[PDB]
């Protein structure tokens, strides 16, 4: 099966530059092209433009021309993207996708390479309680959470009582604080009687600080 | 540049339905047209390469018509797996350009959302921030409106929202909001009030607490 | 306007032909041309995004010269017919039809 594997997350700061690479596996890597195709979070799809292995003929779109450059390896069947003077508006999810043998359609995606371009320092959550209580039910439902706070970069990871306890959870997408800061919570609800015989506690990973939090949320009490 | 434009930018479905989507190109771009399905989260995956020939694997009931500025996307009998944005794209000249999106979601029944309101922690108060969260749990569909009061005080500017992707087994949404306010705001006022607005309540619900207890 | 090829041509095994095709008495924007051997696709080339070729035909076919195409390396499974498909402003066709010989070595 063809496949391409792009490299890992990257982070940068605003006029540094990125380079992302797609390792192609499974065909011919130079009978045909590698484009490139981003998207910002929550947006669309967005052509930056292709390299030829075949012949080293790179083609871009306007909107990048002088600033990105298409380069491909046959030794190694690896094609880069390299992006300079980023933005904060070059934040986004970039991809590799392979020409298809009849047109300028993308036939097979690599995993994806997320970058992020922001002036902010890499910085673990503190994590919160969001604590349940007999007096705030709904049909014999109490809600609690953990609230994952003023963290850089994403990803997070939270589970609740190490995997155990996947019904009625919902980790909500983070959100972008004007502090540069992400912040998302990460609830559950449960039966009621349950409050005074079941512990719960969520397990928070944020592997770009090396934290690791298991916070064991109560009622108050 | 040849811009394209998809129709519906949303479509709510049932298992087994008839789903057309339709994209337009602001030039003649022959049948040089492709769509491509992105399940949440998930990587973009080419469906239909040419305006009409089905990508390897892909099932028969996904196909593809038009040509020249006109171009529809049809799934024949709709299944749980084909919830996704769908992108048309034309490839007839620089740039490469897609539609922007059209999202399909399963409907359902309306269902009300249960509502929380979680004061903050007096572990961050002790930092000097105040983060309030109100949860809408489990409704449908997803529109739904919070406004956040401070003594009857509607607030402005100072919450943040997300919603979860639609859920895999109940067709529901939910929706957590969080009003920031400084330590020594947060302890001039005393009724923290989250308001919920949806097609499910009857009048809005409001859920609330008294900073210190009451 | 009309599409002028050269016909019926002979080429020896081994040797290269050139496919190429006029485009005449029309002054619209040629936007792509594409060609192809018999029912299967060789090439594209488009005004924008340059030439595209085919997986099969990637190490036998030369670009060119200008909005033609240099077949190398000819077998006598290459006898047989060739289109150029010319694609004008805003939403013209025209093709033109090549029937290659190509003869022992």
């Amino acid at each position: 099966e063809v496949q391409l594997v792009q490299s890992g997350a990257e982070v940068k700061k605003p006029g540094s530059s990125v380079k992302v690479s797609c390792k192609a596996s499974g065909y011919t890597f130079s009978s045909y092209v590698m484009h490139w195709v981003r998207q910002a979070p929550g947006q669309g799809l967005e052509w930056i433009g292709y390299i030829d292995p075949y012949n080293d003929g790179a083609k871009y779109a306007q909107k990048f021309q002088g600033r990105v450059t298409l380069t491909s390896d046959k030794s190694t069947s690896t094609a880069y993207m390299e992006l300079s003077s980023l933005r904060s508006e070059d934040t986004a999810v970039y991809y590799c996708a392979r020409g298809g043998p009849y047109g300028w359609y993308f036939d097979v995606w690599g995993q994806g390479t997320t970058v992020t371009v922001s002036s902010a320092s890499t910085k673990g959550p503190s994590v919160f309680p969001l604590a349940p209580s007999s007096k705030s039910t709904s049909g014999g439902t109490a809600a609690l959470g953990c609230l994952v706070k003023d963290y850089f970069p994403e990803p997070v990871t939270v589970s609740w009582n190490s995997g155990a306890l996947t019904s009625g959870v919902h980790t909500f997408p983070a959100v972008l604080q004007s502090s540069g800061l992400y912040s998302l919570s990460s609830v559950v609800t449960v039966p009621s009687s349950s409050l005074g015989t079941q512990t719960y506690i969520c397990n928070v990973n944020h592997k770009p600080s090396n934290t690791k939090v298991d916070k064991k949320v109560e009622p108050k009490s | 540049d040849i811009q394209m434009t998809q129709s519906p930018s949303s479509l709510s479905a049932s298992v087994g339905d008839r789903v057309t989507i339709t994209c337009r190109a602001s030039e003649h771009i022959y049948s040089y047209l492709s769509w491509y399905q992105q399940k949440p989260g998930k990587v973009p995956k080419l469906l239909i390469y040419n305006a009409k020939t089905l990508a390897e694997g892909v099932p028969s009931r996904f196909s593809g018509s038009g040509s020249g500025t006109d171009f529809t996307l049809t799934i024949s009998s709709l299944q749980p797996e084909d919830v996704a944005t769908y992108y048309c794209q034309h490839h007839f000249g620089s740039p490469l350009t897609f539609g922007q999106g059209t999202r399909l979601e399963i409907k359902r029944t309306v269902a009300a959302p249960s509502v929380f309101i979680f004061p903050p922690s007096d572990e961050q108060l002790k930092s000097g921030t105040a983060s309030v969260v109100c949860l809408l749990n489990n409704f449908y569909p997803r529109e739904a409106k919070v406004q956040w009061k401070v003594d009857n005080a509607l607030q402005s500017g100072n919450s943040q929202e997300s919603v979860t992707e639609q859920d895999s087994k109940d067709s529901t949404y939910s929706l957590s909001s969080t009003l920031t306010l400084s330590k020594a705001d947060y302890e001039k006022h005393k009724v923290y009030a989250c308001e919920v607005t949806h097609q499910g309540l009857s009048s809005p619900v409001t859920k609330s607490f008294n900073r210190g207890e009451c | 306007g009309t599409i002028e090829t050269t016909g019926n041509i002979s080429a020896e095994k081994g040797g290269s032909i050139i496919l190429q095709c006029h485009l005449s008495s029309t002054t619209a924007q040629v936007t792509q041309v594409n060609w192809e051997q018999q029912d299967q696709l060789l090439a594209i080339c488009n005004a924008d995004l340059g030439w595209h070729i085919s997986p099969s035909f990637k190490d036998r076919v030369a670009p060119g010269p200008g909005l033609g195409l240099t077949l190398q390396s000819l077998t006598v499974n290459d006898t047989g017919e060739y289109f150029c498909i010319y694609h004008t402003y805003p939403d013209g066709t025209y093709t033109g039809r090549i029937f290659l010989e190509v003869l022992e070595s």
